[PDB]
RNA sequence: ACUAAA
């Protein structure tokens, strides 16, 4: 009689990778309860034993947060007595998979325990979650003998899985504490104030009769950004402004434009004086002349914000179904984990390898051949947030195989691979400066001198241009034609989807995987419209619910508020605060804010009555 | 007797309407051009002073204009921006003076980088010209060369949030 | 029906 040890996984492609890692190849496989989750089973050593090993794999939260009772159905349960009488339980997710019982099954003789979940927050939460699942099932072990272990892993590379095998940790409670008094924040504060305004709007107003107005501290803030533009947008008047250009001839039909060095006056008599005090003049003098070799550098690596940000800017992507394509295409297997903020690869990594791989494609064949006979460069430094390594490709793709919308992603993400392993480009600055009176006057232009990573990136090209004619000091130009120019200032338009992106994650506004499903909810609930070239327009029932907002609390719209209460959850998780004394003041500064909305809610109604 | 006052004023710049000024700071042994300068200074140079600019500067009539002069500045406008935000750095800065003698005013234009003149200068200082300076289309050219600023509040408050 | 997050 051996012992055995059970492992988890937060998904079954990486339970089945660190099987197949760290057994030198030997498994026994299986299917057992759910379709979606494996049993992998071998031997092997630990703690000095002889010992079998059972690793399987949890798809993602075993059990969610949800009311009990009553308190749920809409019409018999006041919106205010959500926020503290109402209790809360864990009571499942997916329940078609029986994850509980799935676990209580497999852990029936487990003497040991070993999470190998992600390294971040709610990967701690499923880890207790999980071992709350299997400790009462677990044999009763020992005395003073320390029985659950976590490790600790950020690649899925051989030398990395067997030194976290080799050193191993354990648990900690406070950020499970965190997380748990998050997702109870988020569910009180949002119900009760969706199920307010969805019971209050719809007994008032006609035309939104099967609509439903949600609220939130994650989406409400979204749309405030939407709102805010368009306020700019139709809060500007445009102004008039003169721009000098002059022509100059050098040699036969040889014309240079030059560019004033004043850029823009704001006023007809200082543009016209200018003028006068310059048109009468036909000569001109060389004054400075520059050449200074420059380098444009090479992406970073590829994250699941820059990914969503370049499909929705350039491929004609929204950012639900740029997310479901890479799902499709890991699932398939030719992606690495498409939900990352880590843009640093791995020390130990098979950068070679991977770019081998492509050497057979017709479309950059010729750049991947080059680029292995001369070395590899190092690729550059940036964040390692633990959770997994960076969007790379893993297998030969041939658009015959992929076809259509998936193949275009496929391309971006294996040109993005190519270029951060190659050179920067080197590109060489040229500016002369004039003097047509007393005015000073300069022209640009640039030449490229090796391209580098231009070649399997096209699109951050440096464009070509003439080549300055070479002049030194001292040298006369004619000049031919002076002008004024009446320009004027041109209004922005509305944010695109690539902007908002930029918007949520420098606010702390939603983590990697909720970004493209906020994007998604407030064009479902008609707040906003998309259109023309992937621009967010804020609808009319939107703009009356933001700017309803600010009159009567700025803060339940403000982004900072997300930030806030976030860096108060987290005292909780460093162990420096008490579990329910953040949670219950958290809770009682916004109960006061829903009773100062409801006695108050007759300043929307103004705004409503014009738009409905 | 102040003929030494009147001499020492032309002198220096200072173009005082009368005798008025004269009679605000009759204190004992207080009759010293050096420190009646101080107190005009802050004094407002549209209630105080005498008319010796020429009566067309703006007419474009007029090219050079001669002799160390002090002025008052009104207004200032940074024209190489837009109004809706007055800072910004995608043009160089360049400002337009507004000047008075007390009676006539002014506009001079700013060509050359200055540290002394920015937009947060008091609405009232006083700024004293030296040497000739050139007009151009009825505007007057300052360059670093022939600007003193000499400072001063005319208890002008900022009227602005 | 809701909020959020794997
Ligand atoms: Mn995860
Ligand atoms: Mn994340």
């Amino acid at each position: 009689v051996m012992k055995t040890v059970l492992m988890v996984a937060e998904m079954p492609s990486l339970a089945q990778s660190i099987a197949k890692i760290l057994s030198r190849g030997s498994l026994s496989s299986h299917k057992g309860l759910n379709g979606a989750c494996s049993v992998h089973e071998y031997t092997g050593t630990f703690a000095g034993q002889p010992v079998r090993f059972k690793m399987t794999s949890v798809c993602g939260h075993v059990m969610t947060l949800d009311f009990l009772g009553k308190y749920n159905k809409w019409d018999k349960v006041d919106p205010a007595e959500l926020f503290s009488q109402a209790p809360t339980e864990k009571k499942e997710a997916n329940p078609k998979l029986n994850m509980v019982k799935f676990l209580q099954v497999e852990g029936r003789g487990c003497d040991y325990i070993v999470l190998w979940l992600d390294c971040d927050k709610e990967g701690e939460n499923i880890c207790f979650e999980v071992l709350d699942a299997v400790l009462p099932v677990m044999n009763k072990a020992h005395g003073g003998e320390k029985t659950v272990f976590r490790a600790r892993f950020s690649s899925i590379t051989d030398t990395d899985i067997c030194n976290a095998m080799a050193c191993l940790g354990e648990p900690d409670h406070n950020e499970a504490l965190s997380v748990d008094a998050r997702q109870e924040l988020d569910l009180r504060i949002g119900c009760a104030f969706t199920r307010f305004q969805t019971k209050y709007f719809q007994g008032k107003y006609g035309d939104l009769d099967s609509s439903l107005i949600s609220f939130g501290p994650c989406q409400t803030p979204t749309l405030g950004f939407c709102v805010e533009r368009h306020d700019k947008i139709q809060s500007f008047k445009p102004e008039t402004y003169w721009v000098l250009q002059a022509k100059v001839n050098t040699d036969k039909d040889r014309s240079l434009l030059l560019d004033w060095d004043r850029v823009r006056v704001f006023d007809r008599e200082i543009a016209q004086m200018f003028l006068n005090m310059t048109k009468l003049e036909k000569e001109a003098q060389v004054e400075a002349t520059s050449r200074k070799e420059k380098a444009k550098q090479r992406p970073l690596a590829l994250n699941t914000v820059e990914m969503l940000r370049v499909a929705s800017s350039s491929l004609g992507m929204g950012p639900q179904h740029a997310m479901q394509t890479a799902e499709r295409l890991y699932t398939q297997g030719y992606i690495s984990y498409p939900r990352t903020e880590t843009t640093h690869y791995p020390e130990n990594f098979d950068l070679k390898g991977s770019l081998r791989q492509q050497a057979n494609h017709p479309y950059w064949a010729d750049t991947v051949k080059r680029l292995l006979a001369e070395g590899i460069n190092r690729p550059r430094k940036g964040h390692d947030a633990g959770d997994h390594p960076p969007i790379t490709p893993m297998k030969s793709a041939t658009e015959a195989e992929l076809g259509g919308d998936a193949w275009r992603l496929y391309e971006y993400i294996t040109r993005h691979f190519i270029a951060t392993v190659s050179h920067d480009c080197k590109y060489l600055q040229s500016t002369i400066s004039f003097r047509i009176g007393p005015e000073l006057f300069t022209c640009s232009g640039k030449t490229v001198l090796s391209p580098g990573f231009t070649e399997v990136m096209p699109w951050q090209s440096v464009p070509l241009e003439e080549s300055l004619p070479t002049c030194q000091r001292g040298d006369a130009f004619p000049v031919g034609e002076v002008k004024m120019l009446e320009k004027q200032t041109n209004p922005p338009d509305y944010l695109t989807e690539a902007e908002l992106i930029t918007l949520m994650e420098k606010h702390g506004i939603g983590t990697d995987a909720s970004i493209p499903v906020h994007i998604n909810n407030i064009c479902q609930r008609n707040y906003v419209t998309v259109e023309s070239g992937r621009r967010l327009k804020p609808t009319n029932l939107g703009i009356v619910l933001v700017h309803g907002y600010y009159k009567i609390d700025a803060e339940l719209v403000l982004p900072t508020i997300r930030s806030a209460v976030e860096k108060q959850l987290n005292l909780i998780a460093q162990g420096k605060a008490d579990y329910r004394q953040v949670l219950g003041h958290t809770l009682d500064v916004f109960k006061r804010k829903f009773h100062y909305f409801v006695d108050s809610i007759a300043g929307m109604d103004e705004l409503m009555e014009v738009s409905f | 007797m102040a003929q030494v006052a009147g001499a020492a004023l032309s002198q220096a710049g200072w173009y005082l309407s009368d005798e008025g000024i004269e009679a605000c700071t009759s204190s004992p042994d207080k009759v010293n051009v050096n420190d009646i300068i101080l107190i005009a200074l802050n004094t407002d140079l549209r209630t105080i002073g005498k008319k010796f600019l020429p009566s067309d500067i703006n007419s474009g009539k007029v090219e050079k204009l001669e002799g160390p002069c002090v002025l008052q500045i009104q207004k200032i406008r940074n024209v190489a921006a837009p109004k809706d935000n007055e800072e910004s750095q995608a043009a160089p800065r360049m400002l337009r003076l507004q000047m008075t003698d007390g009676h006539i005013s002014c506009t001079a234009v700013e060509f050359s980088y200055m540290s002394k003149i920015s937009l947060n200068t008091p609405p009232g200082t006083k700024v004293k010209l030296s040497g000739i300076v050139d007009i151009k289309n009825g505007f007057l050219l300052l360059n670093d060369s022939n600007t003193t600023v000499l400072g001063g509040e005319v208890e002008h408050l900022i009227e602005k949030w």
